């Protein structure tokens, strides 16, 4: 029993942090696609 | 009282491990939310400073503060139980009274500075204590001319030697001690080579009317209880940990390998087998 | 005479358990 | 290429040829190669001097570095076992004593080749075998000291003065080094100092030979020794005191310390009286001794 | 001028093997303990060797003897014990060596599990006083233990270093201001020197540093106390060819000193003069600099015969001597001129000076 | 002795997870490092 609280707290913690890690990537990801786009869009501008 | 300080204390830690628990449920819950309705929310500010864990801290200043108060205070009640004795427990009694002065619960940068100056004052007149304590601790050899009388004051002060700055200042007299030790366990195992029935300790136990097996269980036994007392010595004398020491590691294992043989369970079959 | 078996042998034994395994 | 990575059996019992032996040397590592060890320091360096490390080899790379302490552990535990066994060999005399100790390492080292690298086992079992190994190598490191005392002693009795006290101080040390075999509890022991017993009854035989022509000498190595009837049992008794200057010695026993185990000892196990049918060239030195008593006698009769 | 004073090399026990640190026993001035590591040509032959010399003699042998199961990475005397010798191999266990004992074996070598020290052990230093002391060592992967000379089964303190990320420090070198215990400086593979504390609140690393180009072979803090306080100061070589100066003050370097052709391997301040400091050179040259007299070209130089590379250079604790350990395993000593060596009265003002310069 | 080794197969799971993640997170984070060093670069080019 005493392990079965303790198993149960490390599968659910295991996804708590693999939550935060997905957000982190999945907005660090739109960040730098934004950056190409505006890269993109000043490159073509300065010409 | 420190016992309950220490319920007090309990039952706040676990309405603190309450609070970070459930913020962990609740925070999965509204990063759920936040998945699912990402469209309606472009700020991803995720950092919130909860007020009461400047209180968390400085609650734990506390914990941690008395325990360290407690275990020195009632050592000094047992082990100084010489005018250096008296004044060592009042000034350890005006340095807790000084530090509870201060409001502890304040929590405020008038509160922190409080309590940090408050420790501080604490801490210096702590370590004069240790210092008016070294001082009995050369008196120590300053006093004592043989090894019992010098044991028997490590054994009366043993817990003040769990202290950190205490260990380190009596380094010379322990070297000595467990030579000594080391010596007297020599002996032992001089004695218990010299096998039982050639030992004077058979003739005269045969001189009153004890019988013979019972008698070499009886040496046996009371070689064994012999090394036991000397173990006993030298973990005085070492404090705690004496098992992975330096000197007590040989000690430790020629022990336990002595030991090993001074067992007589075989002398007592071989009686009952012989007997039936 | 209780005897620790020679290396050689004893690695061979064991090599034995491990491939059959 | 390469494809780093540790997993399965923590043993590989793997085939090596030794020159001179046709047989194949079969010799004990732990399954982590080396290049896995410097896969962990590569990702590392090459990360601070700004190469883009691809993320494949950092997952390889990071797998194992959390098995790396147990990695290092064995490593040097499984060399430590083969440095010890090593010393072993060179000495054949030590074999018999160190033969409990190196069955238990067999007994852990058996126990760890059934073993895989995902085991929650494997923090008490580096451990385990850690620990036991160093007690291998501290045991066998004493017994090579141990042993080279006793050693020196037992040539010692070859050439000392011919004095009692000085053959009883010299088996009085080699006791000493008996008694600490027997609380260290090396196995074979009895059987180990039977033959260091009679070893020593070769020498002392020798030397009474030794005693016995020099001995004769006088009366008509070796030291520097009323009525007819009186005269015959005079020589006798001195001859007696000199006899009973190495049979007089005591034994050398392997159980000093088993008191309390009761098993009588006669005279013969406690002393060297057995010593004077060791004598090299036969009784011959010995009827050379009662010989010269007997010419003594004649002439003065 | 340096001159040549003695040469020791053992051919059974320092052959084929490089010096891989230096340390000289502060009770007994006139010994030194060198570690060597493993000799690839030797397999059967013990990998960790620490030999301990002796000047007051002319014995070309090693006084002392030992070697252990891995490695010997790094070497140190115990200060307030005369008889024990500690050292840092490469598998992280702390082998501790005691001369009154008749065995070369470590009577003592801390764990290799996870509490204790796993990786190469390059840095080990006891600091405190004789009633309270600590013996400090550091890993190449950032962990820092404390133990007691006492007791090494297991440490009394641990942590690991770590700045920014939490990302490992991969410490290379260590040093300890004068007379302190809870600061204290590591070099990282990375190159980059940090000052942290020990003991306290803000426990672990406190402040980087990012001027050096390569990894950091050495830093040594400033050693010489006397009238103006100089314990902020320590200098760092490096693989980038550059002895950097540095305060625990300023972020950035203050003066580079890259007369270096080649790698920079050692660098330690003399610990009477304050401005005079040695770095060892990859091409076999050992040279002292003396700010004050010359802040821009060494002072003194002087190569070893051979051009063997230098790993490890160690003032005397009197500063009138500098031993180096080449790549052969041969240590070699030089004594120092007296013009140099000794201090003037003014050179303490002059360096202030010449730090005001700067 | 079957629920311990599902236990600590699902910590090492856990950690190497953790692993991924912390490159990702540190590979994305260097991305923007350079492509922001490359637009402050642009935005000056600009003038």
């Amino acid at each position: 029993e005493h392990l079965e609280q303790e198993k149960h707290e490390l599968r659910r913690r295991f996804e708590n942090r693999e939550g935060e890690w997905e957000g982190r990537v999945s907005e660090l990801e739109t960040d730098v696609k934004q950056l190409q786009d505006e890269l993109e869009r000043q490159q073509l501008h300065l010409r | 009282a420190y016992e309950e300080f220490e319920k007090v204390m309990v039952a706040c830690f676990e309405v603190f491990q309450t609070w970070d628990d459930e913020y962990e449920k609740l925070q999965v819950l509204l990063r759920d939310i936040v998945k699912r309705k990402r469209e309606e929310n472009l700020k991803m500010v995720w950092r919130i400073n909860p007020a009461h864990r400047k209180l968390q801290a400085r609650l734990d200043q506390m914990r941690k503060f008395r325990r360290q108060h407690e275990q020195l205070r009632a050592v000094i009640v047992r082990v100084l139980r010489d005018a250096a004795d008296a004044n060592a427990i009042e000034e350890v009694n005006l340095a807790y009274e000084n530090v509870k002065e201060v409001d502890g619960l304040d929590v405020s940068k008038e509160g922190t500075e409080a309590w940090e100056a408050a420790m501080k004052r604490y801490d210096e007149r702590i370590d004069r204590v240790e210092t008016r304590i070294t001082a009995r601790l050369r008196d120590q050899l300053g006093t004592a001319k043989n090894a019992n009388e010098m044991f028997r004051i490590f054994s009366r002060f043993n817990a003040l030697f769990v202290r950190p700055h205490i260990r380190g200042a009596i380094r010379e007299y322990q070297t000595q001690l467990i030579q000594r030790v080391k010596d007297d366990i020599e002996s032992l195992h001089d004695k218990f080579k010299v096998q039982y029935p050639q030992s004077q300790a058979c003739k005269m136990s045969h001189v009153r009317d004890l019988p013979p097996v019972s008698g070499s269980i009886i040496w046996a036994k009371q070689i064994d209880r012999q090394l036991t007392a000397y173990m006993k010595r030298v973990e005085d004398v070492l404090g705690k940990g004496w098992e992975n020491h330096v000197e007590g590691q040989k000690l430790k294992q020629d022990g336990d390998s002595f030991r090993m043989k001074l067992n007589t369970q075989e002398i007592f079959d071989d009686w009952a087998r012989k007997v039936q | 005479e209780l005897a620790a078996e020679d290396e050689q042998v004893f690695l061979m034994k064991q090599q034995s358990l491990l491939a059959k395994q | 290429q390469r494809n780093l990575g540790v997993s399965g059996r923590i043993f590989t019992i793997e085939s090596t040829r030794v020159r001179g032996r046709t047989g194949n040397v079969l010799k004990l590592k732990v399954n982590f190669l080396p290049e896995i060890i410097t896969l962990s320091k590569e990702v590392r360096n090459l990360k601070w001097l700004g190469f883009r490390v691809p993320l494949a080899i950092v997952n390889k790379a990071h797998q194992a570095n959390q098995l790396y302490p147990f990695a290092i552990s064995l490593i040097e535990s499984v060399r430590t076992y083969e440095r010890t066994c090593e010393k072993v060999e060179e000495r054949n005399t030590i074999s018999l004593l160190v033969a409990g100790l190196k069955k238990e390492v067999q007994a852990l080292i058996a126990e760890g080749i059934a073993l895989v690298w995902e085991s929650y086992k494997l923090d008490p079992y580096v451990q385990r075998l850690a620990e036991t190994v160093f007690n291998f190598q501290e045991k066998v490191d004493d017994l090579l000291i141990i042993e080279e005392k006793i050693d020196l002693e037992v040539r010692s009795l070859e050439t000392c003065m011919y004095d009692h006290k000085t053959f009883s101080e010299i088996l009085n040390r080699v006791q000493k080094a008996v008694d600490d075999l027997n609380l260290h509890s090396y196995s074979n022991l009895p059987i180990w100092v039977n033959k260091l017993d009679m070893e020593i009854e070769r020498i002392l035989g020798v030397r009474l030979q030794a005693g016995l022509r020099a001995w004769t000498q006088v009366l008509l190595p070796g030291g520097e020794p009323p009525p007819i009837e009186e005269c015959r049992y005079k020589l006798y008794q001195e001859m007696f005191a000199w006899k009973m200057v190495v049979l007089s010695l005591p034994r050398i026993q392997s159980q000093r310390y088993q008191v309390g185990v009761h098993y009588e000892l006669t005279e013969e196990e406690k002393f060297y009286r057995n010593a004077l049918t060791r004598m090299p060239d036969g009784p011959v030195a010995l009827e050379e001794s009662y010989s010269a008593v007997m010419g003594i006698v004649s002439e003065v009769e | 001028k340096l001159s040549l004073n003695r040469q020791f090399f053992d051919e059974r026990w320092s052959k084929h093997r490089v010096v891989s640190c230096l340390d000289w026993s502060s009770q007994y001035p006139e010994l030194l303990v060198a570690s060597y590591n493993n000799n690839e040509d030797a397999p059967h032959e013990p990998d960790g060797v620490a030999l301990v010399w002796n000047m007051k003699y002319k014995k070309t042998t090693p006084e002392y003897v030992f070697h252990c199961q891995s490695a010997v990475m790094s070497a140190t005397f115990a200060k307030f014990h005369p008889n024990l010798v500690v050292g840092g191999t490469y598998s992280g266990q702390i082998v501790l060596w005691d001369n009154r004992s008749n065995k070369r074996t470590p009577v003592q070598r801390t764990p290799l599990s996870a509490a204790a020290h796993t990786h190469p052990v390059y840095c080990v230093n006891v600091v405190g006083t004789q009633n309270a002391h600590n013996l400090i060592s550091i890993s190449t992967d950032g962990k820092i233990c404390s133990w007691s000379l006492d007791m090494l089964s297991h440490p009394q303190d641990s942590m690991e270093l770590v700045h920014k990320q939490s990302k490992a420090v991969a410490v290379t070198s260590m040093s300890f201001p004068v007379g302190d215990v809870n600061n204290f400086v590591v070099g990282s593979e990375e190159g980059s020197v940090y000052t942290a504390c020990r003991h306290g609140s803000k426990a672990g690393i406190s402040e980087m540093f990012e001027g050096h180009q390569g990894p950091i072979t050495g830093i040594h803090c400033h050693a010489a106390v006397g009238a103006v306080d100089f314990s902020h100061l320590f200098v760092t070589s490096s693989f980038d060819w550059t002895v950097k100066l540095w305060t625990t003050k300023n972020n950035k370097p203050l003066y580079s000193f890259e007369d270096n052709a080649d790698y920079v391997y050692d660098v330690m301040w003399s610990p009477t003069h304050p401005a005079l400091f040695a770095c060892v050179d990859g091409m076999g040259r050992l040279d002292l600099w003396n700010l004050n007299n010359d802040t821009e070209v060494p002072t003194a130089s002087i190569s070893v015969e051979g051009n063997p590379a230098l790993n490890r250079v160690r003032w005397t604790h009197s500063g009138r001597e500098i031993a180096v350990g080449d790549s052969e395993g041969q240590i070699v000593i030089y004594d120092v001129g007296e013009q140099i060596a000794v201090p003037r009265n003014d050179e303490w003002a002059r360096f202030g000076r010449t730090l005001a310069e700067i």
